[PDB]
């Protein structure tokens, strides 16, 4: 009959449905891949680390072609480069020129401190765009250390400075008026961003006051 | 009624033989973790990424960046505030848990007159206390495939020795043998854990005779 | 009317798992896809880069769990070298044939005009039925230079061959002078080759060019 | 294919184990049957307990018939019935004749017992038997009854005596010399076997001591 | 071969379910089954007889769950008494026709022989199409004697009824002497009924004969 | 092949209708239950089979035999020794337990004018302890169906009362109506515990005006 | 057979100084000879947790 053989049927799928679920089931157990948003977080953390050709205060264009032009050039607010490798957004970008960004470690004087190694934070205030702007600000921060523990207390002096697109390097010293302000010298040249060589200087002969590798926060 | 019914089955069918062949797809997907791949990539990049630190000094985690002396940060109990030791991640017995077989070429500088060959480290056992993190005492089985006059033999020799949580080192001496056959030495940094790069020594001089890289058998 | 109630159930269900299945097919896909593959791959490369090397210059580095070391002449012998078997699983011939390159100067000491360009033609390649390790290239050197004068137009040609392991290919001086170049290969990935213009006996550097394949 | 539709089949089998199992389940959580055997306890209790037509010791031959004969005549030997109700078990039985059955209940003495009425023990211990024979025992047993409570004491006092058919009823006396002795009377007639309407007397007069209600043991 | 092994699987399992089924219809019969059935009525029976009694003696009690009590005359109206339905659901006649029943004495004042035994035939019997309560009989009485002198032989023929609840069969008197029988039943269990002989008009006992039927 | 295995099919069909039927009489076979009608015929006896005891006493059980008063030997506590009370089987809660609702014919000596009839009395609340078993305090409603002038009508008022463990009696006396509808009561022993033998009375009077034997009727 | 783990709970241990409360007896290994029957070879692993004064031990 009819109503029979179809009794069976609707077995066997039932059937295929929990082989199947018994499947999708040991598929869960096995990790999610990871986010390729994995992988490109390797190549970064890689890619920031060998020389470069250039003697100093000149930077290679982006893109495919090695070529070195000298730092100041930027901007014509035109493409100083034949590769314009410029106009691409990881030299525009937002988020590096971005403000308020702020970077710490555990800061160990050389000189000043007698005390365990503190917690030392440079941290953008402002820095200026305008519009086009491929570039580097020039920017304020401040620069945050720990006294103690104890204390509960900490030193705030606030600085002016730039960023050197070639260097890498963040260039910031006490806005003025103190006399003896502090400041602070930190290199990025992991090629990563976050990741950063932090030394506070004296702002006279830029000397290394202390020394704090930092991260961002 | 029998045609739309009868031939719906060469559709089902289908699906049969297709179930089937997805489960040999889910074993092939098995083998190739990619989480997996892209940890041995982290490893292997991480182990090119020297110490700041001075040597027996335990640097601390992202927060700080401080040194600490390795007896006194592996207290047991937590070193520093943060603890860098305390989580879980590092402190994880598992991995690091002894009984597994190391094999792998031992290449020579030839104080040892025979020519290069295998040697399969085997920990036999492993005391600490009940904890207990730091340190881990074992004794262990080191052999060698090597030919002699004749066939293939086989030079076992049992040892003890320690592993050094921190040091990432395994050292093993040899025990009250004849023989005495010279001391193996194995750090952990590969980046995989499964992995250790090792050197046969001598006490006395503590010159390294020869290279030997080691990789865990699987247990089954 | 009983016969259809029947007949409709078994046709959703067929499809209801024959979605379970392709919806697997494809998370299995996700972790052999080739794309991850040589992402992944790539990145050992920068690894194995770094560091005194396991093989030498010269010999070539097997893998991998077990290193070995054989020589660039010694693989691909034919012999197998390698357990792993390197020296032959490798299916691909880096070098085709017919391909032009394209390269940007970046750093020219070299050459008086210094050109913007320099096109290279690959003509003809053959590999010894014996040798796989070394392949025999013929590449005309293309140049397109302004003179003071006038304007001068340059295809010289020159002899040179492909090393299998190294990825470098030596294209032996055109010139009597003995200025050659000297392009080592990240490879397939990419065709993109950094070319060393250098005397040829020296192996001095003295003109990078970045040559990218043209399709 | 042949693989195929069977593949199906064992199926619709796989699948009517679980409705039966489904069934045999429903089953056993719907009770047992109560064990014939509890049909024929109440037959019996019930049919222990009307009147007979005999005036005194006569008893009625078991089966069909009702009919009357004098108590004594048990036994010829032979079938003093024309009935030969008596060659039937439920006449000749060894439970009935056995030795060794206790009766107990709780007296409480009209007379004697100042204190709170105490527990009754009348057992059987020794019934002449020969063979055949179908009927009666002429018997010895004793009877025991709690001091007290307190004193955990109790008196044992040897009887003798016989049981009376047509009475249903065990009628014991002391068995001599201690010149006070107690004696007992039991009627079965309930038409049960365990139950009896016991009575202490007074092996003079047959004059109620007391009285007790017993079960067996 | 791949066709056999196949075929055998759902004979052995078919069977394997037939054995639980079967299983099951014994369990339900055993708790239907009619031995246990009238075993258990038969003791309700002997607990209706205990006590002064819900119906009356002519009034019949229809059960059950709620008490009601109609006369015996009143059921087999044909019209119903009982919500029940008794007056109608019983669905046999204990009277029927044929039967021949042995009579044992046990308790005979009434004649002057007593006989050992008494035979009870009944000839015809017929029920008026509109009256269930009543079955009209008609039946023949045999006796064997001895007398002193001789020996006598008799069957007396009577009339006599059976009311329909009563189970009580009267047997007007063969005599003019108005010597008459009364067998009250338990009715088909047990076709055994006792039998009072009485003098009609007194209903005074004087007579009792344990009634078996002959098959 | 084809028959052997095609033919084995009409065999089971079979088993089909059969295990089908099966439940049929499955569901017959739970409607007699043997162990409940041997109960019922249990009861039904024992209910024919006085009081040795004098009344508002309580007979002990088979070990002894003693008699003891109504509310001593319902302490809550144990009466006795052995104790009869104590024992879970007397005690239980369930069977007692009101909320149920009772109907059956209530035939008259006529000292209502009314022709017989039904009365229904259904258990509205019941207060004890928490315990509480000796006695339960209830209040309840009692129905009647019966026909005045006109169509059918219903008798209904509020009654307050008490249920007595030992007595097997349960009181239902009027609250405060206008109509005052005599008080009803009902005893236990019927055997069932379901079924219940009452009487319609008055209180000053402590007549009987009517019998009525009611019977719980089904929740479901 | 092979492969079977056995706990034992001691009764009576003269023995040992530490007496363990159990002893865990895992089956390694087993070979029989190809012409021999009568006799099994085994390899087993001995397994004991002890509690030691100070500390604990373990052993296989």
């Amino acid at each position: 009959r009819f109503q029979y053989l179809v009794k069976n049927q609707n077995l066997h799928i039932d059937y295929l449905a929990k082989k199947l679920h018994d499947i999708e089931e040991e598929y869960n157990k096995l990790t999610h891949d990871v986010d390729k948003k994995t992988i490109r977080q390797l190549k970064a953390r890689i890619s920031n680390l060998e020389e470069h050709h250039c003697d100093e205060h000149e930077s290679e264009c982006r893109g495919d072609v090695p070529e070195c032009i000298h730092d100041l050039l930027f901007c014509d607010g035109e493409k100083d480069c034949r590769d314009g490798s410029d106009e691409d957004p990881e030299t525009c970008s937002l988020n590096i020129t971005h403000v308020g960004s702020s970077y710490t470690g555990l800061a160990t004087w050389t000189s000043c401190e007698d005390l365990n190694p503190d917690h030392a934070i440079v941290t953008i205030t402002a820095a200026h765009r305008k519009s086009f702007f491929p570039n580097r600000v020039w920017l304020r921060a401040t620069l945050s250390y720990e006294l103690d523990e104890h204390d509960h207390t900490v030193s705030t002096t606030q600085l002016r400075g730039f960023y050197n697109f070639g260097k890498r390097e963040l260039l910031l010293a006490p806005l003025k008026g103190q006399s003896e302000g502090y400041g602070v010298i930190c290199d990025f040249n992991l090629g990563d961003d976050d990741h950063a060589d932090c030394k506070i200087v004296v702002p006279s002969s830029l000397f290394v006051c202390a020394h704090f590798n930092a991260q961002r926060y | 009624l029998d045609p739309r019914l009868g031939a719906n089955a060469f559709l089902i069918i289908r699906l049969d033989r297709i179930i089937e062949k997805l489960r040999t797809k889910l074993d092939e997907a098995e083998k190739i973790d990619p989480e997996h791949f892209v940890s041995e990539i982290d490893a292997r990049v991480t182990k090119i990424e020297g110490t700041h630190c001075e040597k027996r000094t335990f640097q601390c985690g992202g927060n700080e960046q401080e040194c600490i002396s390795d007896l006194l940060v592996c207290d047991g109990h937590k070193d520093c505030h943060n603890a860098h030791d305390e989580d879980p991640d590092v402190c994880d017995t598992s991995v690091v848990k002894a009984g597994n077989v190391f094999s792998g070429t031992s290449t020579w500088h030839g104080c040892l007159a025979r020519e290069d060959h295998v040697t399969r480290i085997t920990i036999t056992a492993s005391k600490r206390r009940k904890f207990f993190t730091a340190r881990i005492w074992l004794r262990a089985l080191v052999e060698s495939e090597l030919e002699r006059h004749g066939e293939n033999v086989t030079s076992s020799f049992n040892a003890k020795g320690y592993y050094n949580f921190a040091s990432r080192r395994l050292i093993l001496l040899p025990t009250d043998d004849h023989d005495d056959h010279l001391a193996v030495v194995c750090s952990f940094n590969r980046g995989d854990n499964e992995r250790a790069e090792c050197h046969r020594v001598t006490e006395a001089t503590l010159h390294q005779c020869a290279d030997l890289f080691v990789t865990l058998e699987e247990h089954d | 009317q009983s016969h259809d109630e029947i007949i409709d159930k078994l046709i959703e269900r067929t499809n209801k798992i024959t979605t379970s299945i392709s919806h697997v097919e494809s998370l299995l896909d996700d972790r052999l896809d080739p794309k991850r593959i040589r992402k992944a791959g790539s990145l050992r490369h920068r690894v194995e880069e770094l560091e005194d090397p396991s093989c030498d210059e010269h010999e070539h580095q097997c893998g991998g769990d077990d290193p070995q070391c054989i020589s660039k002449l010694f693989v691909c012998d034919g012999h197998n070298d390698c357990r792993n078997g390197e020296d032959e699983k490798d299916c691909t011939l880096p070098t085709k044939a017919g391909d032009k390159f394209i390269g940007d100067v970046c750093f020219d000491h070299c050459t008086k005009r210094r050109p913007e360009h320099m096109t290279l033609a690959f003509e003809s390649s053959s590999i010894a039925a014996f040798f796989t390790p070394i392949a025999d290239l013929h590449v005309h050197i293309e140049i397109e230079s302004e003179t003071d004068e006038d304007e001068s137009e340059v295809s010289m040609p020159a002899d040179g061959e492909y090393s299998f392991a190294d990825h470098r290919l030596t294209i032996h001086p055109p010139e009597e002078d003995g200025l050659g170049l000297v392009g080592e290969f990240d490879g397939y990935n990419f065709d993109r080759f950094v070319g060393h213009i250098v005397h040829e006996l020296s192996e001095e550097v003295c003109a990078e060019f970045i040559f990218h394949r043209k399709k």
